[PDB]
């Protein structure tokens, strides 16, 4: 949209970027439409990056008859999930393929059936975080982090949140229905505004320590 | 890489003649032209005041 | 049109310290193009009629039409067209992303 | 005196869609011519008076 204002400095990066450089851990994948699961899906949202996505099977097979061929090592994914099976990443890699009103707009989002890269262990990834209870909330260096289940009840979903949002939170006090990612930490401190249904703020960039 | 343009206009064509149809007691005549509007690249070096 | 919008930050050395890192955000523009048209029409009797009085009533009406296509050309320049409801032409006076108007000291 | 006074507008374009047209309407004015008289009289006798001076 151009630029308005001129700053004294840059941004330290945008969501999905890795910004720091050490061990990791990532393997591709392909995506599940929503309507596939069996058993419907409460929560719903789009193939987003930055967002948890959980495994659903294995489609190596590759054939019909009496002897398959398993040629490859293929897995597939759910943007909700209750399996993790990492955090979306690397926006340079794949392409717009256009938004539904008018190509050319700008979207995180990706069409089912495409392939993607999924972190399971990172030094520094830059995420999209959101927060819960509807209050004003301030994490700091070290607090933890989980993911928005397909399977969450509507009762535990009172502000509407994305399929596979990430939510932060204190180590004392957890939302109802969440799944914790294991050994995750904040690293970069935060402060997000108070919250209501429908008008839910998108949280602010953040660093992140997937493992 | 491009230049400056702070403000420029887009403009397609001017005048276009569609055609002319003649009948027995009359003719009609038809025009047309195209414009895209303005474009402005760098908001930061425009400065307006309401007051006067 | 597009936009490169770079990214990157710095922190303190170390030998051991993990390594920071650049990168970079590119987005695109679009504008739309209207068209208009205007026509004319003379019979065979007012153009006759109309000659009595040393009036060109076939010209006068030619004229009219590339007038009327001007000024639809520079009210688009200065106001968009159809902005409130989702096309994106934009003008001179009514682009959303301009700094707005303020006071002046006197 | 006469006035011409146009007409017409623009509509946007389309293939199959009907043609607008443009008209005039002319109208004129009128002024009023005025005319006056002034005349003068000699008498005999005032005319050699007046050669007196």
């Amino acid at each position: 949209m151009f630029q308005k204002q001129v700053y004294r400095q840059y941004t330290p990066g945008f969501p999905g970027d890795l910004i720091e450089d050490g061990p990791k851990r990532a393997r591709p994948g392909r995506i599940m439409s929503l309507s596939a699961v069996n058993p419907a899906a409460t929560a719903t949202g789009p193939n987003r990056a930055s967002r948890a996505f959980g495994y659903a099977g294995d489609v190596s097979a590759l054939g019909e008859g009496q002897p398959k061929t398993i040629a490859a090592r293929a897995s597939e994914v759910v943007i909700g999930g209750a399996n993790f099976f990492g955090v979306l990443g690397h926006p340079k890699h794949y392409a717009l393929f256009g938004s539904a009103g008018d190509s050319l707009a700008p979207s995180y989002d990706l069409p089912d059936g495409a392939e993607g890269e999924f972190f399971d262990m990172a030094t520094g990834l830059v995420v999209e975080i959101f927060n819960g209870a509807a209050a004003a909330l301030d994490l700091d260096y070290g607090d933890l982090v989980a993911y928005v289940p397909n399977n969450l009840a509507t009762a535990d979903d009172a502000l509407g949140l994305p399929a596979g949002a990430l939510v932060g939170f204190k180590t004392g006090s957890m939302p109802t229905g969440l799944v914790q990612i294991p050994n995750a930490r904040i690293v970069n401190a935060i402060s997000l505004p108070a919250q209501s249904a429908g008008n839910l703020v998108a949280g602010v960039t953040i660093v992140q320590l997937t493992q | 890489t491009d230049g400056g343009s702070v403000f420029s206009q887009l403009v397609q064509s001017k005048f276009i003649t569609l055609g002319v149809e003649k009948r027995a007691k009359s003719y009609v005549e038809d025009f047309s032209n195209g414009t895209a509007g303005a474009l402005c690249k760098r908001p930061w070096a425009v400065v307006r005041y309401l007051g006067i | 049109q597009g936009i490169v919008e770079p990214a990157g930050t710095a922190v303190e050395y170390g030998d051991h310290t993990n390594i920071p890192l650049t990168s970079w955000n590119a987005n695109f523009e679009r504008r739309t193009i209207v068209r208009g048209e205007l026509g004319m029409m003379v019979g065979t009797l007012e153009e006759g009629r109309a000659s009595a009085i040393r009036l060109n009533s076939a010209e006068t009406k030619r004229q009219q039409a590339a007038i009327g296509l001007e000024t639809f050309r520079n009210a688009i320049g200065f106001y968009g067209w159809q902005s409130g409801l989702g096309n994106r032409t934009y003008g001179f006076l009514n682009d959303p992303n301009l700094p707005a108007f303020q006071t002046p000291p006197s």
